[PDB]
């Protein structure tokens, strides 16, 4: 048995996201499925159950009014959207399955045991931007991928021919709202004038791609 | 109708780890326990014979997790959960940051690169301060300018660990081109563990 949620989302303010939950291996109607969310590198929160029988929705305290918690059973898949979204609502949302059986009668709540994926969820006021690439020069070498959004950007060197010393390093996220990486690249001294190294930074969501060139 | 959870642990590898989740009255409800390794979701963990590395104990008033010959592989975050049947929320715990310190030290090794020619005729500089293969997770970096410090612009990243398993983070310092050409050098005062590694870069 094992859940499959939707994919990763990205939407500003304002707009509304939609985290689908699939659940394979079981009679769909046999127990509850909870929605515990996590904020970015912060401790589990619940957000509330579905039992997708009945389809009666239990909510949290403070995720009450704003989240709607639908189920379908013909697909047997299970919904948690969020309309009219916020800022701070940037979080990783994760559906489990209470599957676990209890190991008494005093205490009959059924604890989870299957967990999806995790559909990390990103929102914030900022648009869509394409990495500037600039080069840097020089023993190492490197690259800077500079203002950009929405992540990821997947940099390479010289096409995937250089795998030795590249060390691509995670992204500074500025106050504007625009991230910012470097991927430096440790090449032997005596080599340089003799290769040619390429910086192949490729930004899917901006549909940018640009293979600039590091030089002394 | 709240669960207290320590924030960090350390143990030794094949040592012993012991969680804790405070509570009240939480004699007749069973605790569940989860492990959530970094960036996968969180797994349920389930419990001479049949030899046990955890060990799922509860005790009227704090139940705590015990965790028997730690391995590499238990590094993770750990909570729990209970059903509030007076008031009917699952109330999970604060996570407890096991850290496994049975790896070594390692001096950071720091590449620092002047802003780039082609930020300059785009009237913009960024200079960029590298620390990479550092350990275990200290890295207050400094940034001095001519011999003094320069706190305006400078953005670290947050310390997140490699393919290496050793903890490499990065720092950036935006700044006015007009500035950057008119001190004379730079520098990234790095400090990890006592110990401070310094890179300088010039205009040329």
């Amino acid at each position: 048995v094992q859940l499959v949620q939707s994919g990763a989302e990205v939407r500003k303010p304002g707009a509304s996201v939609k985290v689908s939950c699939k659940a394979s291996g079981y009679t769909f109607t046999d127990n509850y499925i909870h929605w515990v969310r996590q904020a970015p590198g912060q401790g589990l929160e619940w957000m509330g159950w579905i039992h997708p029988n009945s389809g009666a929705t239990k909510y949290a305290q403070k995720f009450e009014g704003w989240v709607t918690m639908t189920r379908d059973t013909s697909i047997s898949t299970v919904y948690m959207e969020l309309s009219r979204s916020r800022s701070d609502d940037t979080a990783v949302y994760y559906c489990a399955r209470a599957g676990l059986h209890p190991t008494t009668t005093e205490y009959y709540y059924y604890g989870m045991d299957v967990w999806g994926q995790g559909t990390a969820v990103t929102v914030s006021s900022a648009s869509f931007k394409g990495p500037s690439v600039f080069p840097l020069a020089p023993a190492a070498l490197g690259c800077l991928v500079k203002d950009y959004f929405p992540e990821p950007v997947t940099v390479s060197w010289n096409s995937g021919a250089l795998t030795s010393g590249v060390h691509t390093f995670p992204a500074v996220l500025q106050s504007s709202g625009l991230y910012s990486l470097s991927s430096v690249v440790t090449v032997p001294s005596s080599s340089l004038g003799t290769q040619t190294y390429i910086c192949n930074v490729n930004h899917k969501p901006s549909n940018t791609k640009v293979d600039k060139k590091v030089e002394p | 109708s709240a669960l207290t959870q320590p924030p960090s642990v350390s143990v030794a590898p094949g040592q012993t780890a012991t969680i804790t989740c405070g509570g009240n009255n939480i004699g007749r409800k069973r605790v569940d326990w989860f492990q959530q390794k970094p960036g996968q979701a969180p797994v349920l963990v389930v419990y001479s014979g049949i030899p046990e590395r955890f060990s799922d104990s509860n005790s009227g008033t704090t139940a705590t997790l015990t965790i028997s010959r730690v391995e590499a592989g238990d590094e993770a975050d750990y909570y729990c959960q209970v059903w509030d049947s007076d008031s009917d929320h699952v109330v999970f715990g604060g996570g407890t940051k096991l850290t496994v310190l049975g790896q070594p030290k390692a001096a950071p090794s720091v590449t620092l690169f002047p802003p780039s020619s082609e930020e300059l005729q785009a009237n913009k500089a960024t200079l960029v301060c590298l620390i990479s293969d550092f350990y275990p997770g200290a890295v207050t970096v400094a940034w001095k300018a001519d011999s003094s410090p320069v706190k305006a612009g400078v953005e670290t990243t947050t310390p997140s660990k490699q393919s290496n398993n050793k903890y490499a983070a990065s720092s950036y310092l935006s700044l006015t081109p007009e500035q950057w050409k008119s001190h004379r050098s730079y520098s990234c005062q790095v400090t990890h563990e006592g110990s401070t590694v310094e890179k300088t870069v010039a205009p040329t």
